């Protein structure tokens, strides 16, 4: 159970973000290093501190006693997106005036 | 003048359970300038130009409190309430803008050397009102003591009447009190230690504890030093219960006793209620 | 009397990029010394014999601020401006010796007790001057209050005017103001609630607007409780624009009027500034 936390109140040193942005959410992370597991283990876990779960890394296979992950998108795993949707709209029968 | 902020305070739910240094990194800064608005308001702020208030030439408390002395260009922007100010208008007459202020609240000045003067007056505006003043208030008086106080602050409406002090003097009054015509009809009353005063002003109510009685005549008295006497005179004498167009209701005499200057006063009535009130003194010392 | 250093203020450039601990070791040393100043200066400093002002015994901050009280011995020697002081001389008179001062610093000191007699004098160095005073200034006066302000610094020369005033009393004036006699010549004043005083004494000046006709009299008032009258005596009289050597530029009436004694002052001339102003009172409490 490694963490990846504190240097809290956004404090220069984190790098670890969250990008409210352009319509969009950017969510940064470094990459993480384990090792001396000793054990078999299989998937990854980000555990939200203060408690439940943020998101999990399933790891696609069993490894033993280390691990080492980076973010292929270039180390922000998140970038969430609300383009271009509008709910409300109905079709309906209309009298064309005229 | 250095700006304070208002009081900032310290997260505890970090620290131990989370990053320090950070946590405190923030807290420093509040507590640097948190201290700041301490020693500024009693330590001049022109001692942040120095070190910031620090070392032994850092601010201090004054548990008098200081009054904080500044550019007029400082004052060229509406100053806040609550401030103790020092300023000497030699230079020039100076307006001190105030803030529109709340009920309760203060602003105090004062003119240390006294160099206030019409050729150096002081003019005010607190926002929207003074009270008494129309628009701005000038100042002219040496010595003075610049207290204003929101009495009102309503909505719009800063309405602050107005004290003004001067900052020097004799201003005690060496005997007020009250007292019982004695069964005896009368007593005596040091008044002053012989010295304090060459004049001294008082006023004696002599009252029946019905109240129907009640004796009162303006009091002047010239202590006589050599011949340590006091030289009184009495006028516009005034009654109530009075029974005789002559002394009435009580008397009143005059002596000096036990180093003291000692009023006798003398009343045929019993129970007569005598408030002793020196209203006004005065004494000579040196010359300039 | 619990010696101060000036504001002591912390390194941010330290704590998270330097070793945490040591920085903080010191920042303490600062934090802790630097409330004590805070705590000591509204708090008795005798507390610091106590668990050092920690505690519920602790110094605490008094809004009024704390006058210091200490042996004779501390204030054997010079004792720094800025700082509130009471000691009572019942024990002995002493000196209270002060350092050479700043334009602006101020001394506060009483006795609460009023122990101050001339069996308990107070003596008083500030150094090299204090304004009017010819040497050390002595006080015999109980219930005084000693106020120190340096009025001149300079090089060499600390001037202490000075400003000595009775620490309890009835100060207040129940009705002073200005106002302009009406096209009826005449109004009604409320002084006082009729209850307030047995005696006042008030100065009216009755002027024109353009100032050449100004009416001037000496009102000496006694209250008439049972009556809920009020007896005044009026002698001195003084005037500028009278054309009469009757009464002239206006008149001057009382009354008791709505609970509140009330002046009725009535001019045949229009346009006349009347500024009412209660220079002394008098009211009669218990015996003793």
């Amino acid at each position: 159970t490694k963490v990846i936390e504190n240097i809290p109140e956004t404090s220069p040193d984190r790098l670890v973000h969250e990008y409210w942005d352009d319509g969009d959410c950017t969510i940064v992370m470094p990459n993480v290093k384990f090792t001396g597991f000793k054990k078999y283990a299989s998937g990854m876990l980000f555990y939200k501190a203060s408690g439940e779960i943020i998101s999990y890394y399933d790891f696609n296979y069993r490894v033993r006693d280390t691990v080492e992950i980076i973010w292929k998108p270039t180390e922000v795993f998140l970038k969430a997106f609300l383009q271009n949707q509008e709910h409300e709209t109905p079709w309906s029968p209309e009298e064309e005036r005229g | 003048m250095f700006i304070q902020e208002p009081k900032k305070l310290i997260d505890t739910g970090e620290i131990g359970n989370a990053s320090t240094g950070d946590i405190l990194f923030d807290g420093g800064n509040k507590i640097n300038s948190d201290f700041n608005a301490i020693y500024n308001a009693f330590g001049d702020q022109r001692k942040m130009a120095v070190a910031n208030g620090t070392g032994a030439d850092g601010q201090i408390i004054h548990a008098t409190g200081y009054y904080q002395k500044h550019s007029i260009t400082e004052y060229a922007t509406p100053v806040k309430v609550g401030t103790r100010h020092d300023i000497d208008t030699s230079t020039v007459g100076v307006k001190v803008i105030i803030e529109r202020g709340e009920l309760g609240d203060c602003v105090e000045f004062i003119n240390s050397n006294g160099s206030i003067s019409v050729t150096n007056p002081l003019t005010i505006q607190a926002i929207d009102s003074i009270k008494g003043v129309s628009g701005n208030l000038v100042v002219t008086s040496p010595y003075s003591k610049v207290t204003l106080r929101c009495i009102s602050s309503d909505n719009s409406t800063s309405v602050w009447n107005y004290s003004i002090e001067s900052m020097f003097g004799q201003k005690e009054s060496p005997a007020e009190g009250t007292w019982n015509i004695s069964t005896s009809g009368s007593v005596d009353i040091p008044l002053f230690h012989r010295t304090e005063y060459n004049m001294a002003k008082l006023l004696v109510t002599c009252q029946s504890v019905d109240g129907r009685k009640i004796k009162t005549a303006e009091i002047n008295i010239l202590v006589d030093t050599v011949n340590s006497e006091v030289i009184s005179s009495e006028y516009a004498v005034m009654r109530v219960g009075n029974e005789t167009e002559e002394d009435e209701i009580a008397n009143i005499a005059f002596s000096i006793k036990e180093n003291y200057v000692t009023a006798t006063i003398s009343s045929s009535t019993v129970g007569m209620r005598a408030a002793v009130k020196v209203i006004a003194t005065q004494k000579i010392g040196v010359a300039q």
